[PDB]
RNA sequence: CGCGACCUCAGAUCAGACGUGGCGACCCGCUGAAUUUAAGCAUAUUAGUCAGCGGAGGAAAAGAAACUAACCAGGAUUCCCUCAGUAACGGCGAGUGAACAGGGAAGAGCCCAGCGCCGAAUCCCCGCCCCGCGGCGGGGCGCGGGAAAUGUGGCGUACGGA
């Protein structure tokens, strides 16, 4: 059957491993058939088996890593793979609150003397 | 306050007390390594004038610079050219030894950032400098808005570009008639602004 | 090898000048860029003048130019003290202030104080909150009639 | 050299697989510009560097 | 306390083990050298079939990163057969040819007819 | 006998394939690379070798990370967000 | 001799972070020639130039006078026109060569140490609860641990300040 990625997400992890092992046996048999000399149906089927293995392993990796970041979401310290991977100079910046931290004297200046809204006449 | 008394006490260096102190400190710092950490400043008043505060993430390194002028790194004589450039011994390095101290401390610590530095002692063969280094990454500096400009990536390695005071004294920059050769950005910007043809459209 | 008759000349092309040739083909694009930045500032400050704060009646130094009158850096502290405007209020209400200037002459002092008195009358100060006006604010008929002034505000004429 | 290393043997192994010519279906495509393999290295003519 | 030796070595200070608050990576990397991925294909060479029919072996093509113990446990787990020994060579193509000598209780021709090669 | 007869004695090798630049310029006696300077932490490049610059720049090889850096830059480096599903 | 502090100096696969290297057109700091010209050449010139070295950023640097001027005085820095191929330097030879001011683009000002007043009034980390958690932040509860009087925070900096 056409192994789609939609129904692989709702299933249990052991069913994903059993389907993965069945696809690995299917890939090994198609490689044996290719080396002995097989049908062009099998020669086109081996690509479908490889892409199905890629889909099953992708769904397994999704259900692993989203559950891991759901586990490490509430904690303050999280692993480096779960930390947001953006550029290094953007990670080494200041914080959003630390860019808003002003001094007491500067806040006193902003309270006492705000930039007034004004206009002039002709 | 006590700091003014300590200030003119460090000023009056030719007295017996301060000559004894400079001799003992210079001896001890010569027996110490060429680059190490002072956990507290030798001149706390001068460190406070330069910008050191007593909080976490402000580090002070005591390093030494070997004293003397810069000779030309060539084999024996052998500066191949006109007799102007055969000078090798009596050449002098363009920056000061305090700025050499700053750039050596900043090259040993790429994470730490040089604020400034000060003199503590000198021998005939060595000078001795305390370089103030700052974490741009510790929370006591990072959450403080007065010093968070140190946490910005623009001030990476001020000691090499000459943005600290000992480097700025070597650049020859300033205002007025005595500083015409560095008008603009720097001496290089002055030379480049002066040596261009402004070949316009309509001329 | 010079010929029969002509000016003596010193061409300053003995350096490698062809590396540093500033071509000026950026010029109309930079005129468009200055124009767009100036219109962007004018749209940013909507009631305020597009030029900026007012600049003093200023005598020139250096005896070639002292008959001419310029627009200076800012008003003096003694000028602000005579006119009765605090130096931190002045920067907020749109007045150029510099502490470096002195006041040797009395006539230019009185002229800049009079220019402050004229600008305080010509100024239309909008309230901080529109629902609750304050004591030192303009009237509601002036709130609608206030608009920008194109060019330099109070242009200094010699 | 009969006394080979793994890195040098792998480097020779890639060149031995690169030494093969083109197939016959590759010049039946639409935008073909390849008549033959121009990178055919012979073991007497080009000595592979080194 | 008396100084026995005239040298002063560095004293044996106490050091602690790694007790990290959070692991470096979120998940351990899965074994990508599976038993299915470590065995690519058996050869259908006339010489390989002569080797199978005569010397009671099986000729496989294996990834180059493998071990003889890995090939032995891979054949034992996949095809459910015991292995006498494994002889490995690396071809000038690049892949690892493996002569898997089996135990004489099972037949190489029977397991070759089981897996499909002839 | 400095030519044809002397060329026959050339069998031992001095350079070999380097493992950082890939070119056969790794001297065995000095244990350093003559192309890029492998025991040095920095890449050996020079401004007199202007043509040898552009043989090895960022535009030469794969850029297997830098092209997706550019692709994430052109949409402002969004992380974790997903598009609206069907 | 034993115990307990302080000061200096070690060892950690200790808990949490950072730096290394690349590109390098523009920018900063060094180092730095010889071709060439002077119809030779040695000072000069090419030239603070090529090459070499280190360091960043989207701009860098500079930057709010230990300024310019001597006038009825101007007033941070940067860039353009002009000053001006001028003053000046130069086997006063070849050649080199600014600055002030004026017209504009832009225009934004400030913070510490010291001096002093306030029961260290200050900062970091770890435990619990609530919000939010893909730029780990805000509040409360801890006879919790440290930093700091060899000085953290507020007022306050040459325009005066308390
Ligand atoms: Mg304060
Ligand atoms: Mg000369
Ligand atoms: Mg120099
Ligand atoms: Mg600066
Ligand atoms: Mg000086
Ligand atoms: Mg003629
Ligand atoms: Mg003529
Ligand atoms: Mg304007
Ligand atoms: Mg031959
Ligand atoms: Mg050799
Ligand atoms: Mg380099
Ligand atoms: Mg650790
Ligand atoms: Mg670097
Ligand atoms: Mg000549
Ligand atoms: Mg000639
Ligand atoms: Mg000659
Ligand atoms: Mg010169
Ligand atoms: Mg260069
Ligand atoms: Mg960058
Ligand atoms: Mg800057
Ligand atoms: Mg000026
Ligand atoms: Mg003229
Ligand atoms: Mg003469
Ligand atoms: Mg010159
Ligand atoms: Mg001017
Ligand atoms: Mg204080
Ligand atoms: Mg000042
Ligand atoms: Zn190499």
């Amino acid at each position: 059957a056409k192994i789609k990625a939609r129904d692989l997400r709702g299933k249990k992890k052991e069913e994903l491993l059993k389907q993965l092992d069945d696809l690995k046996v299917e890939l090994s048999q198609l490689r044996v058939a290719k080396v002995t000399g097989g049908a062009a149906s099998k020669l086109s089927k081996i690509r479908v088996v490889r892409k199905s293995i890629a889909r099953v392993l992708t769904v397994i990796n999704q259900t692993q890593k989203e559950n891991l970041r759901k586990f490490y979401k509430g904690k303050k310290y999280k692993p480096l793979d779960l930390r947001p991977k953006k550029t290094r100079a953007m990670r080494r910046r200041l914080n959003k609150h630390e860019e808003s931290l002003k001094t007491k004297k500067q806040q006193r200046k902003e309270r006492l003397y705000p930039l007034r809204k004004y206009a002039v006449k002709a | 306050g006590a700091y003014k008394y300590i200030q003119e006490l460090w000023r009056k260096k030719q007295s017996d007390v301060m000559r004894f102190l400079l001799r003992v400190r210079c001896w001890q710092y010569r027996q110490l390594s060429a680059l190490h950490r002072a956990p507290r400043p030798t001149r706390p008043d001068k460190a406070r004038r330069l910008g050191y505060k007593a909080k976490q993430g402000y580090v002070i390194y005591r390093i030494r610079v070997r004293r003397g002028g810069r000779k030309r790194p060539v084999p024996k004589g052998a500066t191949y050219g006109k007799p102007v450039h055969h000078g090798v011994n009596q050449l002098k390095f363009a920056r000061s030894l305090q700025s050499v101290a700053e750039e050596r401390a900043g090259r040993h610590c790429g994470a730490l950032r040089v604020l400034n530095s000060y003199w503590v002692g000198e021998d005939s063969t060595y000078k001795f400098f305390e370089v103030i280094l700052i974490d741009p990454f510790h929370k006591a500096i990072r959450r403080n808005p007065d010093t968070q400009w140190i946490t910005k990536p623009v001030h990476k390695h001020r000691e090499m570009r000459g943005l600290t005071s000992a480097g700025r004294k070597s650049r020859g920059l300033g205002k007025g008639h005595k500083f015409h050769h560095t008008i603009g950005g720097s001496r290089r910007a002055a030379w480049r602004r002066r040596n261009t043809l402004q070949l316009h459209r309509y001329r | 090898a010079p010929s029969r008759n002509g000016m003596i000349l010193k061409p300053h092309f003995h350096k490698d000048w062809q590396r540093r040739v500033a071509t000026w083909f950026n010029q109309p694009a930079r005129k468009i860029r200055r124009r767009k930045a100036r219109q962007a500032r004018a749209r940013r400050i909507a009631p305020r003048p597009a030029a900026g704060p007012i600049r003093p009646i200023v005598r020139c130094p250096t005896v070639r130019y002292h008959t001419k009158v310029r627009a200076g850096r800012g008003f003096s502290l003694e000028e602000l003290r005579v006119a009765g405007i605090h130096k931190k209020v002045a920067r907020t209400i749109g007045i150029s202030v510099d502490p470096r200037r002195r006041n040797k002459s009395t006539e230019s002092l009185q002229a800049n104080v009079q220019r402050l008195k004229e600008y305080r009358s010509k100024l239309v100060l909008f309230p901080r909150k529109p629902s609750a006006p304050k004591k030192g604010d303009s009237s509601a008929e002036e709130l609608k009639l206030a608009t920008q002034l194109t060019g330099p505000v109070m242009p200094i004429r010699n | 050299s009969s006394h080979k290393t793994f890195r040098i043997k792998r480097f020779l192994a890639k060149k031995q697989k690169q030494n093969r010519p083109i197939p016959q279906w590759i010049w039946m495509k639409t935008g073909n510009k390849i008549r033959y393999n121009s990178k055919r290295r012979h073991w007497r003519r080009t000595k592979l560097g080194l | 306390k008396i100084r026995t030796s005239p040298t002063f070595r560095r004293p044996k200070t106490l050091r602690l083990r790694r007790q990290p608050k959070y692991p470096r990576k979120s998940a351990p990397r899965r074994n990508k050298l599976d038993h299915y991925a470590i065995i690519k294909f058996p050869l259908t060479t006339e010489s390989a079939m002569k080797k199978i029919e005569d010397n009671n072996t099986l000729v496989f093509i294996v990834d180059v990163k493998a071990n003889k113990h890995q090939i032995k446990q891979a054949v034992k787990k996949l095809y459910d057969i015991d292995v006498a020994k494994v002889n490995t060579l690396i071809r000038p193509d690049g892949e690892k040819k493996a002569y898997v000598r089996l135990a004489p209780d099972y037949d190489a021709l029977d397991v070759a007819n089981k897996i499909g090669i002839i | 006998t400095k030519g044809t007869s002397s060329f026959g004695k050339r069998r031992n090798k001095t350079h070999t394939l380097c493992r950082r630049c890939g070119s056969k310029a790794y001297h065995l006696q000095k244990s350093t690379c003559g192309k890029c300077g492998y025991p040095a932490k920095r890449k050996r490049k020079y401004n007199w070798s202007a043509k040898a610059k552009r043989r090895n720049t960022t535009g030469t090889g794969r850029m297997r990370h830098l092209k997706i850096v550019y692709r994430r830059f052109r949409h402002g480096f969004r992380e974790g967000t997903t598009p609206k599903p069907k």
